[PDB]
């Protein structure tokens, strides 16, 4: 009844053997006295690739874009005091959107605990509010299990950040003794959600991070729209899940969003919510949202379709009248052959007509001056779309880029978009991309940052010139800020600055052509406008506030 | 309607979560007016009782929260159901009357009057003194057994009284025996055990 798989290995064998257990390939970490002992057992082993970025912060939001790309938790191995207290600020940030994490970092030796030695810190209750679950193995023969529950606690439900605290006196031990050793919602509620879905006279699909958490998941949502003849809506975290070029498609939605996916929400008597918090810049003004699904509920007719994994988040924000528990890409398995085909052309008509009537648009630069943000997404928009769009992976900032790349950038492909929605942490678009480049090293990584959020981050552009990760930098400037050029190829990113349309394709297209194992910055010299739509203060979503040339 | 509300919770035995509850109410800006946690036979489990102050609707989502915490297998909202409201208490009280009990809280932010009271320890022979400690002894235990309560300890100059009641009965009970002069007191916080009357 005893497990001999760890005897006679120190902590940092048990640990590598740990990782392996968890199919990790990749992980991101710094070191330090307190966790040299693990430091030194993956660093020189060849079965994890180990990435150090310039600050322990980048280490983390490297993982989240890591994970992000490929669908698997981004390991994280900080030392203890100030390198995990680094990470708290991308450790909540995958806790606000649901990126699956775990941070292992070191702590002083158990006996120094709590005396306030050098470099300690209360790690696991700093870590405590920001994290899904954390704990400090407090012996090696815990150690195994403890990382066993942290995988399998960042990866289920609701995917998010863990932390697991490792003494350095746990892991510079060695173990001389043994140790013991995707499910849908409830049938009929589904099948009462279809059927409400038949007989609809208009729904409307609204598609969150929790479609993406399976591959099969942005198939089956096509198959809902195709077999139900249903436009689709997607949160700013959504993007990818359905093909925006699709006429069916409706785009995002939210303070931001698309006027046409505003308005037909507001018009549409059933909701599909699949895998979606209902985030205050997705609902505008929580009793205005949706109100002709309220209505159509208050005669039975129709309402709110919610699918989400995590109890706490149905019925918190927005009443659903037809609530499935459980994964939504599994709960689909089951919806769709449900699924009749029905005549919906006068819906359709109505979005595709409002989708042509109030589109994103703007003012183009009419003469030589700087450029207007949204032709910098246009011109990167058509030249993916002819380069290939499903080659790409796209990551941003914070700030108004962001929700450029979510308007005038088409989302085509799953786990393409990489962008910090629930905690907006600006910066986050440099690390997250050398994190998703690191993961699919073959495609277009493309980094949209800002002036601002960009001098957050910047110094991780060394550590990509190190490893020869090739992200594809496209920064937007306005103006107090310092010259972009030379501060890439101060640390390996051969950059180069655009600043007019006429001067924009060519710029464009030598920035994507350039190495793929090489980082690029494309600064751009850009006049920054208002975003528009946009919902102001306490006003719903049809009160939107389109303006440049549609008031 | 800001009501009082009592959440009980099926909680793990780690380390940290006591922290992690609390925290989580902190989060909302919750005071937790008493809280009750102890092992359950099973070793690697507690059950915890929290009341605090709150509106319904708060107070719901704020237990929607909890309970999504890992170590956290249940939260119920005990607070609009059958319970049985049950609180411990003991209290060590002074057997000397308030005129003595004036010199010991003098004495501990350090008198002349007060120490020239007629029934003043000082001003009266060894017997009387006696006879006043038991006198006032008798009326606390008196006092105790009407509330249901037992007297435990007794010493030459206190006792100390145990005692498990509504929490009503609880206030009332201190309040009614504080002009003996208490010096110590420690209550349990309310608890409660759904009814299913
Ligand atoms: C400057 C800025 C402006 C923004 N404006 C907008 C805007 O206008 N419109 C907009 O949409 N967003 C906007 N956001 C982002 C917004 O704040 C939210 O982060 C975003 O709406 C997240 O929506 P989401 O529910 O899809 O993602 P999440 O917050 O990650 O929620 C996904 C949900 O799916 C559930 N889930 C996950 N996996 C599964 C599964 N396997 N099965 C079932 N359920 C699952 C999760 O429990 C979770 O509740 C903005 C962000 C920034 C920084
Ligand atoms: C169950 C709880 C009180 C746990 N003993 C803790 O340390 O937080
Ligand atoms: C990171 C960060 N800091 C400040 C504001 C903001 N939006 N994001
Ligand atoms: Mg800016």
């Amino acid at each position: 009844g005893l497990d001999y798989s760890f005897i006679g290995l120190s902590g940092g064998q048990i640990f590598q053997e740990m990782m392996l257990r968890h199919d990790v390939k990749q992980v991101f970490g710094y070191p330090g006295g307190a966790i040299l002992p693990v430091f030194d057992a993956i660093y020189n082993s060849p079965h994890f690739e180990f990435v150090l970025p310039r600050h322990e912060q980048g280490a983390g939001h490297m993982a989240e874009g890591y994970a992000r790309v490929s669908g698997k938790p981004g390991v994280v191995l900080v030392t203890s005091g100030p390198g995990a207290t680094n990470v708290i600020t991308p450790m909540q940030d995958a806790l606000s959107d649901g990126v699956p994490m775990v941070v292992f970092c070191g702590q002083v030796a158990t006996n120094l605990i709590g005396s306030d030695a050098f470099q300690e810190a209360d790690v696991v209750g700093i870590s405590r509010s920001c994290t899904k679950w954390n704990v400090m193995v407090k012996d090696i023969a815990e150690l195994p299990r403890r990382i066993n529950e942290a995988f399998k606690i960042a990866t289920t439900g609701r995917p998010g950040p863990v932390l697991v605290d490792l003494p350095k006196d746990v892991t510079a031990a060695i173990l001389r003794t043994p140790i013991p050793a995707p499910l849908p919602g409830d049938a009929d509620l589904i099948t009462e959600a279809a059927q409400m879905i038949n007989k609809a006279k208009r729904p409307i699909i609204f598609a969150g991070n929790g479609v993406l958490s399976s591959p099969e998941g942005p198939k089956l949502l096509k198959e809902l729209s195709d077999k139900g003849r249903i436009p689709v809506t997607t949160t700013l975290q959504g993007l990818g899940a359905f093909d925006e070029r699709d006429e069916k498609s409706l785009h995002m939605i939210g303070m931001h969003g698309s006027a046409y996916a505003n308005f037909a929400m507001q018009e549409a008597d059933v909701l599909i919510a699949l895998g979606v918090r209902f985030d205050d810049r997705v609902t505008g003004k929580v009793d205005t949202f949706a109100p002709a699904a309220k209505a159509a509920a208050a005669e039975g007719r129709g309402g709110i379709i919610h699918f989400e994994i995590q109890p706490k988040n149905i019925n918190k924000i927005v009443e659903g009248q037809i609530p499935v528990l459980g994964d939504v890409v599994a709960s689909l398995g089951e919806l769709v052959p449900q699924i009749e085909a029905v005549d919906r052309s006068a819906w359709i008509g109505r979005c595709k007509a409002t989708k042509e009537r109030y589109p994103f648009t703007y003012t183009p630069s009419q003469e030589g001056q700087k450029l207007k943000p949204q032709e910098v997404v246009q011109e990167l928009d058509r030249q993916a779309e002819a380069l290939g769009k499903e080659k790409f992976v796209i990551s941003t900032g914070v700030g108004q880029h962001q929700m450029w790349a979510c308007q005038y950038y088409r989302w085509t492909e799953p786990r393409s978009w990489v962008s910090s929605g629930g905690l907006g942490t600006m910066g986050f678009g440099l690390p997250s991309a050398i994190g998703a480049k690191v993961a699919a090293p073959e495609k277009y990584v493309i980094d949209i940052d800002g002036d601002a959020s960009f001098s957050m981050t910047a110094m991780e552009l060394a550590t990509a010139s190190q490893y020869d990760i090739g992200v594809k930098v496209l920064l937007f400037n306005n103006e107090t800020n310092p010259d972009f050029v030379k501060l890439s190829e101060s640390m390996g990113a051969k950059g180069l600055r655009c600043t007019k349309l006429e001067d924009l394709p060519r710029m464009m297209k030598e920035f994507l052509e350039y190495d793929g194992k090489r980082p690029i910055v494309l600064e751009c010299l850009v006049s920054s406008e208002h975003v528009y739509p946009m919902i102001p203060a306490g006003k719903a979503l049809h009160e939107q506030l389109l303006h440049p040339l549609l008031r | 309607p800001r009501k009082q509300h009592v959440l009980n919770c099926l909680v793990q035995n780690e380390p940290g979560v006591l922290s992690r509850v609390s925290g989580t109410l902190a989060a909302r800006g919750f005071n937790i007016d008493s809280l009750v946690v102890c092992n359950t036979e099973v070793k690697d489990l507690s059950r915890m009782t929290i009341v605090l102050q709150g509106q319904d609707g708060v107070i719901e989502q704020a237990r929607r929260q909890i309970e999504d915490l890992v170590p956290v297998y249940a939260v119920l909202d005990y607070t609009n159901s059958e319970i049985i409201k049950r609180e411990l208490v003991m209290a060590r009280i002074s057997l000397l009357g308030t005129e003595y009990f004036e010199d010991l809280l003098l004495h501990h932010h350090t008198v002349a009057e007060i120490r020239e009271k007629q029934f003043h320890p000082a001003n009266l022979p060894a017997s009387e003194v006696l006879r006043l400690k038991h006198e006032h002894l008798n009326d606390i235990t008196n006092l105790t057994n009407n509330f249901g309560g037992r007297v435990v300890d007794i010493s030459e100059t206190s006792c100390i009284v145990e005692l498990s009641a509504k929490p009503t009965r609880i206030s009332a009970f201190l309040k009614l025996v504080e002009p003996f002069g208490v010096l110590e007191c420690a209550r349990s916080g309310m608890m409660a055990l759904p009814r299913t009357p």
